[PDB]
């Protein structure tokens, strides 16, 4: 196995938030490369509303996509525009329909994968940015990729993005890394919503325990204080 | 377009461990395509060379981005 | 040599370092009490000084110079003339009832 | 059980003071340092050894474990 | 005129030397009545069925306001509360309190009352290693003759481990600490007729204190420094300890590379990973932890602490690195290096509790002209 | 005299007055706190919150 | 006998208001 490097993420530090600006970024890469072939079954458009996207811009790509939704009166069921509490559309009805479409192979859903991985997102950005083809005396079954970053180096995840492989909305070079940056910051996001306001009241912390702990430490040696400079002696007859 | 990790990888491909690493994977390389009829490969070679190079694009790469 | 062995035990187990004698550390037993019940009041007098000190001492972690330290020497065994006696005692109540 | 008669106590004597007449930190730093070190060296060679011992075959045992891992 | 019960707290007679070590039997007080209230508020929003379980959590840690907090105070809640534990134990056998025998013998029993507890507790979020873990470790039982192959379908509520598995568990594991709570009320009131015990083992009847001012206020300072270190992981490292192959839904079709419990019974496995034979592997599982109910009468120096006894403080550290190694062997895997490793501390477990340590107190009484 | 002393003479002395001072103590270390903590965490994280980008987008 | 019995110096530790045993404790105990 291959032991992947740690990098200078924006938000590694104790304190340091996410670039909510790269979150944007990121969303739009898994909209239109993996929401066809990764499902993401613990996420709402709403959770976008305030973080990357808002309201309003979320609303309009709730209404882009159909959704299975509503027993007709008749007894049945159709399809309307989604919603904001609609979650992100599974691409496949089933698991088996997904190994069946990429030769027996399952794409896992991507809501905790950050979490779901050691390493965590250092591996997943030298995962795609990892393709080779394979070293001498190396071969692979049809469908089936060189990869360094996977036990066995064998995956059947083809090459999903690569130069100018999309186009962003803030003008952004798209290079293949550009990409695999922003994406990997959003599915940190959707592991954990919780890491921008995780911080917060853990700064609020630090400053009470700053204080909370030294005082009771004077209260402690306040009270104990008798007995730290007591004195004893022995008088016989 | 240009992808700078091209750019930061070649940098760091000159480096001291990763000549050396290099080197190996060159000469296991001659080993086993001089060969014939073996399972040994490349692979082990390989890996030290790009834990070597891809440490170093850890360092650099994001000034970029 | 042996003795020199078992002073340089003494002197690491550090019961010394606390003022305090072989006599005054011994586990609290049945067989014990029986024999502390029995010292006399100057001796038991200076037996609860010796541990009340000690005490105070651990609670602030500290300990008294070298000049008050007890010596090897001068480990006194002011308890075992009693408690031998005690145990003595328990061997004939057990050997009489078989 | 209670206060009152646990034991049986003469001829010991207790002064002490009251904590607001008192500092809560009196040389804390001048005295406290030093015991700290007399209480480190009284006990130090008898906690170290065995965890230094863990290192070592901490170290050993992982670097045997990855050449196990490697080629002939 | 229940608080004639409140001088247990108050007027109490307590020693006067006692350092930190001996806050860490409150603190499980507090993490206790800490871990109930979070567990609770899960209870709350968790769901025991199987397609629903892993999805439960995430409505509590993704919908929820503040949910996630809880989760993190409470899964690391019972980390922290074993780090007591294992402190609130070796303070026991170095200060020599296991003379105190009818607590002890009740310590035992709080341990494993909780250390099965936390196993029931980790398959709740219902993922990879929560089903392995208790695939692996249920089917030891299998080992045993002529039973195990109906006791443990029995305790499944079938023949592998499914829902009716889980749905009890979250039945057991929600009121065992209401019966843990009830033996630590027990476990106090054998030590309120005994008074605790002092770093020197020496009887402290002359100079007691008061509980009131002095231990309470040292209680709320150590008390203090638990809800920080606790608040780090969760504010810090909350995957720390954890596993994230977890972070996958049950599959029981689908074995992860890594099977293990958590950090905190990894020694008790790599005990077990040592012997190869199945059933003797077992008897020494449960014997690593009931071993704790031979030590008293495996006492042989007449004195108590362990301040004062030079060669068994040699040995006491020595087996802390010996749990240290089986907890880190266990969280590796089972290689050539490693299995040697992991069978030579495990002997020393066994050899270092039954053989060295009482014969080195004979030998120290021997010095002492004993 | 000092300022401790006169402040003990009003406030700590009376257990009454004592704990009406901890709760305006609180009110006005909640409002104070939570201000001072969030600047310094904006102040490192700056440019990186929604609100610093929102402005963009309406 | 009991007036042999003298207390010693705990000036070490005492604070630096109370260090002067010819002035009353009173007129900083208020701040004490
Ligand atoms: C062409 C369809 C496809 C697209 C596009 C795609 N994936 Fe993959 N992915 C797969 C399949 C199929 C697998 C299964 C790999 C295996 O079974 O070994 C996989 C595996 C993975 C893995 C590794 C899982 C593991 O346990 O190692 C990750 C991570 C992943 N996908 C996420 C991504 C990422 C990141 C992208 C690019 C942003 C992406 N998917 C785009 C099909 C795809
Ligand atoms: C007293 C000893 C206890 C121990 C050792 C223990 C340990 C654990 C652990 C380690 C987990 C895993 C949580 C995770 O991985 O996210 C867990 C889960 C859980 N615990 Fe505790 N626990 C104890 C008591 C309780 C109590 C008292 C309650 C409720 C009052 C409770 C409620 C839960 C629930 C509902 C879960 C599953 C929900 C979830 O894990 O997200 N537990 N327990
Ligand atoms: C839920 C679990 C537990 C609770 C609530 C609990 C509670 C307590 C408390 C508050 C004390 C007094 C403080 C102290 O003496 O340290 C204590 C003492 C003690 N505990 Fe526990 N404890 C628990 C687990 C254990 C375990 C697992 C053991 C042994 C394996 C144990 C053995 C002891 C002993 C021997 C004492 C008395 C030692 C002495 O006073 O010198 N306890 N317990
Ligand atoms: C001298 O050693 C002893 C001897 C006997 C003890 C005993 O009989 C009990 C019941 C306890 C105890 C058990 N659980 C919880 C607490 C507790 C203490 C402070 C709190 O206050 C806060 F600051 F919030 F944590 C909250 C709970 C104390 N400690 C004993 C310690």
């Amino acid at each position: 196995e291959l032991h992947p490097p740690s990098y200078p993420w924006s938000h590694r530090g104790l304190l340091s938030s996410l670039d909510h600006t790269s979150i944007r970024r990121g969303f739009q890469v898994y909209k239109q490369v993996c929401s066809s072939c990764h499902s993401m079954d613990y996420v709402a458009y709403r959770h976008l509303v305030g973080v990357c996207y808002t309201e309003d811009e979320a609303k309009a790509l709730a209404e882009e996509v159909e959704v299975q939704d509503g027993p007709n009166e008749d007894g049945e069921m159709f399809m309307r525009p989604g919603k904001l509490s609609d979650y992100f559309p599974k691409p496949y009805p089933n698991p088996e329909a997904a190994r069946a479409a990429n030769n027996g192979a399952l794409p896992p859903d991507l809501s905790y994968i950050v979490r779901a991985r050691h390493g965590g997102e250092d591996y997943v950005f030298s995962l795609l940015t990892g393709y080779c083809e394979p070293p001498t005396g190396v071969s692979l079954r049809e469908g089936l990729y060189f990869n360094p970053y996977f036990p066995g180096q064998a995956i059947g995840m083809a090459p999903p993005i690569y130069n100018e492989v999309l186009e962003f909305d803030d003008g952004t070079p798209a290079t293949m890394s550009q990409v695999a940056k922003d994406v990997c910051t959003f599915l940190r996001w959707a592991a954990e919503p919780e890491h921008d306001h995780r911080k917060r009241m853990g700064l609020k912390m630090l400053l009470m325990m700053g204080l909370l702990l030294p005082l009771v430490y004077a209260m402690k040696r306040h009270k104990w204080s008798v007995l730290k400079s007591r004195k004893l002696a022995y008088r016989p007859p | 377009l240009v992808d700078p990790l091209t750019t930061v990888r070649e940098q760091c491909e000159q480096l001291e461990k990763c000549v050396k690493a290099r080197e190996r994977l060159e000469l296991c390389d001659e080993r086993v395509s001089s060969r014939s009829q073996t399972e040994e490969d490349c692979t082990e070679e390989l890996l030290d060379f790009l834990h070597a190079r891809d440490h170093c694009v850890a360092h650099k790469l994001f000034n970029s981005l | 040599w042996l003795e020199g062995i078992r002073k340089w035990y003494y002197n690491a187990a550090g019961f010394n370092k606390l003022g305090l004698m072989r006599d005054d550390t011994i586990h609290e037993n049945d067989d014990v009490k029986e024999a502390i019940r029995r010292l006399p009041e100057n001796l038991y007098d200076d037996r609860v000084f010796r541990i009340k000190r000690a005490l105070d001492l651990s609670m602030r972690q500290q300990i008294l110079p070298k000049e008050q330290w007890t010596k090897y020497e001068e480990d006194k065994s002011y308890l075992e003339p009693y408690l031998k006696e005690v145990i003595r005692e328990r061997k004939e109540r057990e050997e009489w009832a078989k | 059980r209670q206060f009152g008669h646990l034991t049986r106590v003469r001829h010991v004597i207790t002064y002490s003071l009251s904590p607001f007449e008192q500092r809560a930190f009196p040389h804390y730093f001048s005295k406290g340092i030093p015991n700290v070190l007399r209480r480190t060296r009284a006990c130090i060679l008898r906690v170290a050894p065995p965890f230094v011992a863990f290192y070592l075959v901490y170290t050993w045992g992982t670097q045997e474990f990855e050449k196990s891992k490697r080629k002939n | 005129l229940m608080k004639i019960v409140n001088n247990a707290f108050i007027d109490l007679p307590a020693p006067s030397n006692i350092s930190s070590w001996w806050n860490f039997g409150s603190l499980l007080g507090i993490c206790l009545i800490l871990q109930i209230l979070t567990g609770l508020f899960l209870a709350m929003h968790y769901t025991s069925d199987t397609t629903t379980a892993f999805s439960s959590v995430t409505h509590i840690c993704r919908d929820v306001n503040y949910g996630w907090i809880i989760r993190y105070m409470h899964a690391n809640g019972a980390s922290m509360f074993f780090i007591c534990l294992y402190m609130h134990v070796g303070r026991g056998l170095y200060y020599g309190s296991y003379t105190f025998l009818e607590t002890w013998n009740i310590g035992v029993i709080l341990l494993l009352t909780v250390m099965a507890t936390a196993f029931m507790g980790y398959v709740l979020p219902w993922g990879q290693m929560s089903f392995w873990g208790a695939t692996v470790i249920t089917n030891l039982l299998s080992a045993i003759p002529y039973i195990g192959t109906n006791l443990v379908e029995w305790i499944w509520g079938g023949f592998s481990v499914d829902k009716a598995t889980l749905t009890r568990f979250f039945a057991f594991h929600f009121i065992l600490p209401f019966i843990i709570m009830a033996i630590a009320m027990v476990h106090l009131l054998f030590l309120h007729e005994t008074g605790s015990n002092n770093p020197t083992g020496i009887s402290s009847d002359v100079d007691k204190i008061p509980f009131h001012p002095y231990y309470t206020i040292k209680d709320i300072l150590g008390a203090l420094l638990l809800i920080l270190a606790l608040m780090l992981l969760v504010l810090f490292a909350p995957d720390l300890l954890g596993d994230p192959d977890n972070y996958t839904p049950a599959n029981p079709l689908n074995t992860p590379p890594h099977i293990k419990p958590e950090w905190y019974f990894l020694f008790a496995y790599a005990i077990l990973r040592s012997i190869p034979n199945k059933l003797g592997g077992v008897l020494a599982l449960a014997f690593s932890i009931l071993i704790l109910a031979l030590i008293p009468l495996l006492h042989t120096s007449k004195q108590r602490s362990m301040m004062f006894r030079p060669l068994s403080q040699c040995l006491f550290w020595a087996l802390v690195a010996d749990l240290l190694t089986l907890t880190w062997i266990g969280g590796q895997p089972v290689e050539h290096p490693y299995i040697t490793i992991g069978q030579l501390a495990s002997v020393l477990y066994f050899l270092l509790i039954l053989v060295l340590m009482p014969t080195a107190g004979t030998i120290e009484n021997k010095l002492l002209k004993w | 005299p000092t300022l401790t002393a006169r402040l003990y003479s009003l406030l700590f002395r009376r257990t009454s007055t004592f704990a009406l001072t901890i709760v305006v103590g609180a009110l006005f270390f909640e409002r104070a706190f939570d201000q001072g903590a969030d600047a310094i965490y904006e102040h490192i994280n700056e440019g990186k919150l929604w609100k610093h980008i929102k402005h963009k987008y309406e | 006998s009991h007036t042999d019995i003298k207390v010693p110096d705990f000036s070490d530790y005492r604070r630096p208001e109370v260090l002067d045993s010819t002035k009353s404790s009173k007129e900083s105990s208020e701040a004490r």
